[PDB]
């Protein structure tokens, strides 16, 4: 019962201290850069010309 | 014995606690800083979608973004054409308790649910001119919050009674099921590649989880109270939360930790929903206070307010090829922003 | 006459300011889902076709005599006559409509529908277009005192008992009956609502409930300070043979503009001093 | 017009459409909605009984009014996230079962439930019938074990009217929104159909006050 | 599906007859409906069109003013009234439905014959083409308007008739239909379109139609037959 | 006199 829910447990934590784990500050440089080769095809950041933009009239 | 395992579930989550601390060695701020701001944005009505009677609780647009679904509080499930606001079907539901609606990527099918606790399949293109129901999915024992086809032949589903499972729709079976969670699941998302996914409960936990191992990889901690919202980033290293305590937060699946936090001090009531731009820098929340607020994903500043709405709004969703946004709201009205 | 001929055009602006904007409200921020706003609708329209009708009159009475031709004259009887016994039957209908919804709840939500109301309107605006026939059959110019002529309206043979019989036959239809009906169903809705548990009880429950026989007895006393003067006066003038002066001239020009002062009040009454239109306001303005 | 003939099909199904939706609408517009909430036997199952999955649906009709009722009993989850979901139903349906005081004791549960539906946001102006039932069973038990077990400073005489007059006065001394709304006290009859007249009697003037509001009178 | 069609027979010049057409299969309500007509020696012509719940009829101007078409949606029956016979020719019954990414023209009915005692203009300029099995066939058909529209469809379709059926569509605005091979391929400009066949086959054998829906009435082209 | 809505 308890035991068996307790011992579950500790083999999840077990189990999950294992993973291997970046700093951050690679992840925020990667995160940071990947929307400075998307910013350009982005409609909501910059509106589109009347003539392309299909909910004009 | 029981004394015993404590003491080592207390070792083994100090040791996890020393390992997160000694990983962070930078601030995002500090990463994202000498940048120059997005600007103003300001986005008005292009389109109002008349016919419901009731309050709206969910939406789901299709892959060719043209083409949406929608539901209400009333049995009705109404698909609508875009461009030129025309009622493409009308399904009636067998139940009017209703909490979430999915469109296939292929097409063919939509799927819904609620406080009946099934998740019901319709096939759109049939020889014979109407929509029939084809399957019904009868596993869970608390009612639905969410749910999302992987293919034609495969769906997830996420329910009140703490758990998530996989479905096999031919043969109308559970494949696998993911037991982690304390408190009512409120919603998932999936990954681009469909390998993943993660999902937010009243514990306020968050967990990420591997489609073919059925076993949970990760976990995130942080907020305050129950998280009710949450959305994939789309590089897929990422996500982000947002939680009755009236703040929203980011994660990383790498550094698997808290990167940033979106609060105001005059903003009082909880957060419904939430979704992503196309280039992810757009972070974009519906609240408690009839408004809409867009918020800078690498910064922590306003970015707009789409007040259009005369009560509380209750989902939003971006298109793929991100061109239009979509609001419903308690007053059973839908809008189309540009 | 001058400082007469300066109220005449002061209650047409008021006038057209609240029924073009109640129509408005009504149009767009409301809609037509209540047999109510169909009421209304009806209502501010007849009471805006009413009240164009006043700035031709002001020049008869700034001016001797009518700078028109006959056939002006003759439109401008018979569109005024329309708009007023047609709203006169819209108020009326009204008052009937609020009787059976408060008063039979049960009973009368198998005869309550659009379609009905719809029906209604077209069949009241039918019978006072029928019964309106006096006037467009027999209308135009006659010679008066003065030097000049005046757009008003002759009889064959030009008898006392023709003119008795229209004064008796605009008297009975357009202030007793109208009258008695309101009267009856407002005071059995008092009647009605004294006698619900939940509707009365803590003091709160009386200060909300003074509030609707406040407005029920405004209501019913505007109706006769705007519309008995003129029946009054008008009876009097054609049983007793009477001097012409210039005050009394006066008198019975003062008299008519009070006839359309109730129409510029119908907005304030049953529209401004709605909850339901007054949250409808606010969402487009 | 700047339109095709598959076009202007599309928009006449379209049409056609919208008229079956309103339709529909002014149909199910007219209809009674009541939700039915109680402690573990305390007699729901009865009344449900008399009167005519997570959700059972009960629909009937009475005196040309039709009614549906709605009990969530069986969901056993957090009720905060879905009970904002029943706003705007006519009336709530509440039982509490007398017998059940002996038995910590159910009453001080029942008690708790009722305070804390009562002073809910979403029921403001949301009128509250209150039952109460098993009064055979109440009145033989009463002769045998007093009921000052459950209430110590209760000194009234061991009679039925006494005792029952001092429960009901402890329920409504719950209240505190006795401007908008008013709480309805009954005593379950077996053999009988006092309850849906007691019911309809009830929802009538909560009909009337929703037509005085929407005539604008009030 | 089925779509039966009843009536014909020899009729005097200067009669009435009345044809029916019975609808089974799939929900009759929600469809309009055709009246297609074909001469023992000529082409496919257009005679007349009903709107679903009603609200639409249009007729042909060679035949308007002496026709009457009329359905009983409770029924699912079709009906066409003809009066003062000049008319021998064949009648076929057409279902089509209307929506985005629907399928007009999708289903054709057996036919019935009856024997008596400002236009968008159709030409096929190629005729008796030889064919083997193996080779690769390619068909033109052309158009005096162009069949572009402001919305971007291009208003084409295809048609088949084996000899001794009736007509079946292959090819829509100009997309290919469901249960058909993938051989057939569709391509065009504004005003100049080709029908391509991968691959020849011995169940290819027939006549080939081109037709428009850009505005009515609607034009069926001449014939192009394939020999072996 | 004085009738309807003009005096003459």
């Amino acid at each position: 019962a308890s035991i068996a829910q307790a011992r579950k447990l500790v083999e999840q934590l077990k189990m999950e201290a294992n993973i291997d784990r970046i700093k951050v500050s690679k992840a925020a440089a990667d995160l940071m850069a990947y929307c400075e080769a998307h910013a350009k095809e982005d409609p909501l950041l910059t509106p589109v010309p009347a003539s392309e933009n299909p909910f004009r009239e | 014995e029981l004394d015993q395992l404590r003491q080592e579930a207390e070792q083994l989550k100090n040791q996890i606690r020393d390992a997160r601390k000694a990983c962070a060695d930078a601030t995002l701020s500090q990463i994202t800083n000498n940048i120059d701001p997005v600007g103003r944005i300001q986005m008005r009505t292009r389109r109002t979608l008349r016919g419901h009677l009731a309050k709206i609780y969910a939406m789901h647009w299709g892959t060719d973004s043209r083409l949406l679904v929608s539901a209400s509080q009333d049995g009705k499930l109404i698909i609508w054409d875009s461009y030129t606001t025309n009622k493409v079907h009308a399904i009636p539901l067998r139940s009017s308790w209703v909490m979430t609606c999915a469109y296939a990527p292929s097409g063919n099918y939509v799927a819904c649910g609620g406080l009946d606790n099934i998740c019901s399949i319709y096939n759109l293109k049939t020889r014979e001119g109407n929509v029939r129901v084809s399957r019904e999915l009868a596993g869970h024992t608390g009612y639905l919050s969410c749910c999302r086809f992987l293919d034609d032949n495969q769906i997830v589903t996420s329910s009140g009674d703490t758990t998530c499972a996989l479905w096999d729709i031919e043969t109308g079976q559970q494949t696998t099921t993911f037991t982690g969670h304390t408190g009512d699941v409120m919603s998932l998302s999936l990954a681009p590649d469909t390998r993943l996914f993660v999902s937010g409960a009243c514990d306020a936990s968050a967990k990420l989880w591997d489609v073919r191992e059925g076993m949970c990889r990760q976990t995130f901690t942080g907020h305050e109270s129950d998280i009710n919202a949450i959305c994939f980033f789309p590089n897929g290293n990422a996500f982000a939360t947002g939680s009755d305590d009236a703040t929203c937060r980011l994660f990383d699946l790498r550094a698997d930790q808290e990167l940033m936090t979106y609060s105001h001090d005059n903003i009082i009531c909880g957060i419904t929903s939430v979704s992503f731009s196309k280039s992810g820098r757009l972070l974009l929340a519906g609240y408690d206070d009839f408004n809409c607020n867009v918020w800078d994903a690498l910064k922590a500043d306003r970015a707009g307010v789409l007040a259009g709405h005369d009560n509380r709004v209750s989902c939003l969703g971006v298109t793929d090829d991100g061109m239009a946004v979509a609001t419903g709201s308690w007053d059973s009205f839908l809008k189309i922003w540009n | 006459n001058a400082v007469l001929t300066f109220i005449y055009f002061v209650v047409c602006i008021i006038g057209l300011c609240g029924n073009t904007l109640v129509i408005y409200v009504i149009l767009r921020y409301a809609k037509m889902k209540t047999i109510t706003n169909i009421y209304i609708l009806n209502l501010a329209i007849a009471d805006e076709l009413f009240m164009l009708g006043l700035p031709f009159l002001a020049m008869q009475v700034a001016l001797v005599h009518w700078p028109f031709g006959k056939a002006i004259c003759r439109v401008v009887m018979t569109v005024d006559g329309i708009n007023q016994f047609t709203s006169i039957f819209c108020l009326t209908v009204m008052s009937i409509d609020r009787y059976l919804a408060v008063v039979h709840p049960i009973k009368s939500a198998k005869w309550r529908r659009p379609r009905t109301a719809k029906m209604i309107t077209m069949a009241v605006w039918g019978v006072s277009l029928l019964v309106i026939l006096p006037i467009m059959i027999y209308a135009g110019l006659r010679s008066n005192q003065w030097g000049r002529s005046s757009c008003t309206i002759n009889w064959p043979g030009e008898s006392g008992a023709w003119y008795t019989g229209f004064i008796i036959y605009t008297f009975i239809l357009g202030f007793l009956v109208p009258l008695t009906i309101i009267c009856l169903c407002y005071l059995f809705i008092i009647i009605k609502v004294k006698s619900v548990r939940l509707l009365s009880g803590s003091r709160e429950k009386d200060r909300n409930l003074r509030k609707v026989t406040r407005m029920v007895s405004i209501v019913v006393a505007v109706f006769i300070f705007c519309w008995l003067p003129f029946y009054i006066f008008n009876v009097s003038s054609v049983s007793m043979a009477i001097s012409p002066t210039p005050a009394l001239k006066g008198m019975f020009d003062f008299v008519v503009v009070l006839t359309y002062a109730n129409s510029c009040a119908n907005p304030i009454l049953y529209a401004f001093l709605s909850d339901n239109f007054k949250k409808s306001f606010q969402n487009v303005l | 017009c700047t339109l095709s003939a598959e076009d202007k099909a599309a928009v006449e199904r379209s049409k056609m459409i919208d008229r079956n939706l309103r339709e529909d609408g002014e149909k199910a517009a007219k209809e009674v909605k009541l939700l039915l909430l109680g402690a573990g036997e305390s007699g729901k199952n009865t009344i449900v009984k008399q009167m005519k999955t997570g959700i059972v649906e009960t629909h009937f009709t009475f005196k040309d009014l039709y009614f549906k009722m709605f009990d969530v009993g069986a969901q056993r989850s957090e009720r905060k996230k879905w009970i904002h979901c029943f706003e705007g139903v006519t009336a709530i349906i509440f039982c509490v079962a007398l017998s059940d005081y002996d038995l910590m004791n159910r009453m001080h549960a029942s008690m708790k439930l009722f305070d804390s539906i009562c002073n809910n946001k979403w029921f403001t102006e949301t009128s509250i019938i209150l039952f109460l039932n098993k009064k055979d069973l109440f009145e033989e038990k009463i002769k045998r074990s007093p009921l000052t077990i459950c209430y110590p400073e209760y000194t009234g005489s061991n009679t039925y009217e006494e005792a029952a007059a001092y429960i009901q006065c402890q329920f409504e001394d719950l209240n505190r929104r006795k401007d908008t709304k008013e709480i309805y006290t009954h005593f379950t009859c077996s053999t009988d159909t006092k309850n849906v007249q007691f019911v309809f009697d009830a929802v009538t003037d909560v009909i009337i006050k929703n037509n005085l509001k929407e005539c604008g009178l009030y | 599906v089925q779509l039966v069609e009843s009536g014909g027979g020899l009729v005097q010049p200067g009669g009435s007859r009345k044809l029916s057409c019975s609808a089974s299969g799939f929900a009759f309500s929600s469809f309009g409906m055709h009246w297609v007509r074909q001469a023992p020696e000529k082409g496919l012509e257009w005679v007349a069109y009903i709107s679903s719940g009603s609200g639409t009829i249009y007729y042909a101007d060679t035949v308007k003013g002496r026709f009457t078409i009329s359905r009983d949606d409770p029924k699912n029956t079709l009906f066409l009234q003809m009066t003062s016979l000049r008319d021998t020719a064949m009648y076929y019954c057409v279902r089509s439905i209307y929506y985005y990414g629907s399928s007009p023209f999708d289903f054709w009915g057996q036919g019935t014959t009856l024997t008596v005692s400002s236009d968008i203009v159709m030409t096929q300029a190629t005729s008796s083409v030889p064919v083997t099995p193996g080779e690769s066939v390619s068909i033109s058909c052309r158009s005096s308007k162009s069949l572009l529209h402001s919305n971007g469809n291009t208003y084409l379709y295809w048609f088949l008739q084996r000899p001794g059926q009736s007509p079946q569509l292959l090819i829509y605005r100009m997309n290919l239909a469901s249960g058909v091979p993938d051989r057939f391929s569709g391509s065009g400009s504004g005003t100049a379109f080709t029908l391509t066949i991968s691959r020849l086959e011995a169940e290819d054998v027939g006549v080939y139609y081109c037709m428009q829906h850009l505005e009515y009435p609607l034009t069926f082209g001449a014939g192009t037959k394939l020999e072996l | 006199x004085c009738f309807x809505k003009t005096c003459x």
